[PDB]
RNA sequence: AGUCUCCCACCAAUUCGUAUGCGGAAAACGUAAUGAGAUUUAAAAAUAAAUCAACUCAUUAAGGAGGAUGCCGGUAUUCUGCUUCUUGACCUGGUACCUCUAGGGUACUGGUGUUCGGUACUGGAUUCCGAUGGAAUCUAAACCAUAGUUAUGACGAUUGCUCUUUCCUGGAUCGAGUAACCCAAUGGAGCUUACUAUUCUUGGUCCAUGGAUU
């Protein structure tokens, strides 16, 4: 396929609304982005790990995306999901990943502290680690801490959009990712865009020419935002839909039918499947030896 | 333990000396620090035997070796500190001093087979000879 | 999640499961495998021997060296 | 003073004879088949029924020795359904529905009247098969498949392979519920209410189930 | 590569004097035969748990002779004898003895009453004594690798190998790859882990599944 991981949705916190041109532009570049060939698209947010979030379980993603974009989804027959990114600067402050990553879909944490990168790294139930990359990062990357942790279920993310902004943050664009394809051995990574207008935006064919600039070859910048980003959707999936990865409550055979590339078919609120009963026990068990579909 | 002694002690050297490194040829490792393990079959024919209970009289075909092996099973297993068998065997909660003293080394070696021809010890308590074959 | 002792519903009714299987097709040899899954399912749930010196202690159970829960009328699998 | 601690001798022994007793019948069963099949190229017998006369009035030492899936039907696949039927609470209106707790159920119960089906694998020669469990094992779900003439005795691995079931729901326009299973992360389930060292792995062999 | 074992001074005997299925100086070492078990157990988590494989555990001295099972005096198999030898547990009570200085050592004989032993050597230079011996002074070393200290670089020209476009360990053509896991720090023998997803390669097995044979 082809996935993008991140199209930032315009909010500060849980504090301020969003305003309707922002949401326009949303759109404008979400359809620019379907002109260049892109599937499924994600939706980021962004929050800090030390503010209150809303008692209210239900108000716990403002996103929408089933009752906001649906026109685009019927012309484009694009697929949204919804992604959360967590500041982290201190531990013990409470507010468990408990409830939060039940209403979304992805969930993600940025650590800018030495104690946020051992607690990001060992002991969560994260499915992509970020960065800063439009700063100084926290820590001298080790070589164990960070390959120790790949072979988890977690994975590393760059952002280009910070290498077509300003004029000092390209250095340290340039500094950090040597950093982190040096340190983590360049094994599971992944490529997003923060792009704020479509201005920004680039194609698979202008995606790997500023990477492979950067160190990395050219077939794994490809893989980048193939099937690894795939992967990270199929985690993010697997956990409000089965126990333990292994009771999914998905659907049947058939192109484009699973847990990630179905997603209107699956009632979210109540996380059912009701289909037409059309397989009984008195049917021949083979392909074509039965003949009617 | 006061220091006083290692300055005078240095005071037939130099203020400060500076020693070298050990030269490559003369270095090792450090091994492990707990005592070492013995095999299990080592271990199991020990414990069986020291569990075990106590037509000229000697009758001894082939059971030579049994005692003449379970005599040196016995004072390994009475001996060694690497012998870490169990806790009921021990030197006198099973009998030892009786066994393989006044039971089998006199009792049972000595009255079966005498002792064979050609007792000329040596001349030496350390086993040193020759061995020549005179054409052949 | 489950509740303090709302699972006993669901205990009772995965037990009366693997009971019922041993009393319906049992002309086959083979009823041992869903004997050793009920064995396995009462000493996991650390209850007390069901209702033992009544049944399955040598008696109404386990004819031979297999289980094919003998019937009534002395019927045997006869090996 | 009753607990004859030392009745368990029987235990192993039990489980001893299942596992020789198993092999034998599954022997048995696929060498019947494979016997009884080979008879129908050199006749013209082609269907279920004719087949059962000829061979219980030419052979008929052996016919008592075949399958015949319909036996594990009536009330083994069809009367079971109503055991997950009442261990969720599913009626016509299910509005009360509590979806991710039927999750945690159903990863604990019992798969043997049950009925399967393969949708996706990692080996596509094996799309589409259905049949109904009888004996589930650690690295293998033994099942009993209707073919067009004669029954057969199916053993496929969990390794790499995708199930659906479906659960009927009620008496409104025929409409049902469906539930698939995976089948690499299916050993490390909890048989019943235990927790068991849940660790956590990666995904990266998990690749075909979005691979289209 | 590692939170792991063993060796890199000697012992005729307070030092693993340990003939133990076979190999090995030794090993948290290798391998053969028979047989049995997995929280109901010698034991693992609440390796295996239809078969074969995998995990773990129990038993089994070499040589040579004799008789027989099988096949042409023989070999593979099976039961019965023989030979291999340094007065050796620790503690302790008795008698006799000793070239040992009232105490020590040695022979014969009674009692169940987790690391600890001895012996030993620095490199180099100068000097002194009627000597294959003895004595004194000064100075720092012992620095040593067919990769050797956190170096193993920047590029070109041919030939192999895998796939493949057209052909005639077969030959000529068209076009792409030569990877992944990773890196010495005193050396060696072991073991334990990581890898090769039409993305470098080679060989097998399946009482796994689908088709053709028949």
């Amino acid at each position: 396929m082809l996935v993008d991981l991140n199209v930032p949705w315009p909010q500060n916190s849980y504090a301020d609304k969003v305003t309707s041109q922002a949401v326009n532009n949303l759109i404008k570049t979400l359809s620019t982005l379907h002109m260049l060939g892109y599937t499924h698209i994600a939706i980021n947010f962004t929050v800090n790990h030390s503010e209150k979030f809303p008692n209210d379980v239900k108000l716990l993603n403002p996103i929408d995306i089933k009752r906001r974009f649906g026109e685009l989804m019927d012309r484009t027959g694009l697929k949204l999901y919804s992604r959360i990114t967590l500041i982290i600067d201190d531990p013990s402050k409470g507010q468990s990943l408990s409830k939060i990553s039940q209403a979304f879909d992805i969930v993600a944490a940025l650590p800018i502290s030495e104690k946020g990168l051992t607690l990001s790294t060992t002991n969560l139930d994260i499915d992509l680690l970020t960065f800063q990359y439009g700063s100084r990062l926290p820590t001298f990357l080790k070589h164990k801490s960070i390959c120790s942790c790949v072979n988890r279920g977690v994975k590393l993310e760059i952002v280009y959009g910070y290498a077509l902004r300003d004029v000092q943050a390209r250095r340290q664009f340039v500094s950090n990712v040597r950093s982190v394809i040096r340190s983590s051995r360049s094994r599971g990574i992944v490529i997003g865009s923060g792009a704020m207008s479509p201005l920004e935006c680039r194609n698979i064919l202008g995606v790997t020419s500023l990477i492979k600039n950067l160190g990395l070859p050219s077939d794994r910048c490809s893989k980048a935002m193939g099937d690894l980003a795939s992967l990270v959707l199929l985690n993010g999936r697997l956990r409000n839909k089965s126990h333990k990865q292994t009771i999914v409550t998905g659907g049947g055979s058939g192109n484009g039918d699973d847990v990630v590339n179905d997603v209107q078919g699956i009632d979210d609120v109540q996380t059912i499947k009701v289909v037409k009963r059309s397989m009984d026990a008195e049917q021949l068990g083979h392909a074509s030896k039965r003949h009617k579909p | 333990k006061q220091l006083q002694l290692a300055m005078h002690n240095s005071k037939a050297a130099s203020s400060t000396r500076i020693f070298q490194a050990l030269p490559r040829k003369l270095r090792r490792r450090t091994a492990s620090h707990n005592v070492r393990r013995i095999p299990k079959r080592m271990r199991n024919r020990a414990l069986r035997e020291m569990r075990k209970s106590d037509k000229a009289h000697g009758l001894n075909a082939k059971q030579l070796y049994k005692a003449r092996m379970s005599i040196k099973l016995l004072r390994l297993a009475s001996k060694s500190t690497s012998m870490k068998l169990s806790m009921p065997p021990e030197v006198t909660s099973s009998n030892c001093h009786v066994r393989q003293k006044i039971k089998t080394l006199k009792r049972m070696i000595k009255e079966s087979s005498t002792a064979n021809p050609n007792i000329k010890l040596l001349n030496n308590r350390m086993g040193s000879y020759d061995c020549t074959g005179v054409n052949e | 999640k489950d509740q303090a002792e709302k699972y006993q519903e669901r205990s009772l009714r995965q037990k009366y499961n693997l009971l019922h299987v041993l009393p319906t097709l049992n002309s086959r040899a083979l009823s041992g495998l869903y004997y050793k899954n009920f064995h396995n399912s009462v000493k996991r749930y650390q209850i007390m021997l069901p209702e033992q010196l009544k049944s399955g202690k040598f008696c109404s159970h386990c004819g031979c060296v297999y289980v094919p829960n003998f019937n009534a009328s002395l019927q045997l699998t006869t090996n | 003073s009753a607990d004859k601690q030392l009745e368990k001798r029987d235990y192993q022994r039990i489980n001893k004879n299942s596992k020789i007793a198993l092999r034998e019948y599954i022997n048995n069963c696929k060498k019947n088949t494979k016997k009884c099949l080979k008879l129908a190229y050199e006749n013209k017998i082609t269907d279920k029924e004719d087949l059962l006369h000829y061979i219980e009035e030419k052979h008929p030492t052996i016919y008592e020795s075949l399958p015949q899936y319909v036996d594990f039907v009536p009330m083994y696949k069809e009367l079971w359904i109503n055991y997950i039927k009442e261990l969720l609470n599913i009626t016509k209106n299910l509005k009360t529905f509590n979806g991710s707790l039927a999750l945690l159920k159903l990863s604990m119960a019992d798969y043997n009247g049950a009925l399967l089906r393969v949708t996706k694998s990692k080996n596509k020669t094996l799309i589409g098969l259905q049949g109904i469990v009888i004996w589930d094992s650690q690295k293998f779900f033994i099942m009993i498949v209707k073919g067009n003439i004669i029954d057969e005795i199916k053993c496929i691995p969990k390794k790499g392979t995708v199930f659906q079931f479906e659960i009927p729901i009620s008496d409104d326009d025929d409409s049902a519920l469906r539930y698939s299973i995976l089948g690499d992360r299916f050993k490390y389930r909890s048989v019943d209410r235990a927790g068991r060292k849940f660790k956590s792995r990666r995904c990266d062999d998990m690749l075909y189930y979005i691979q289209n």
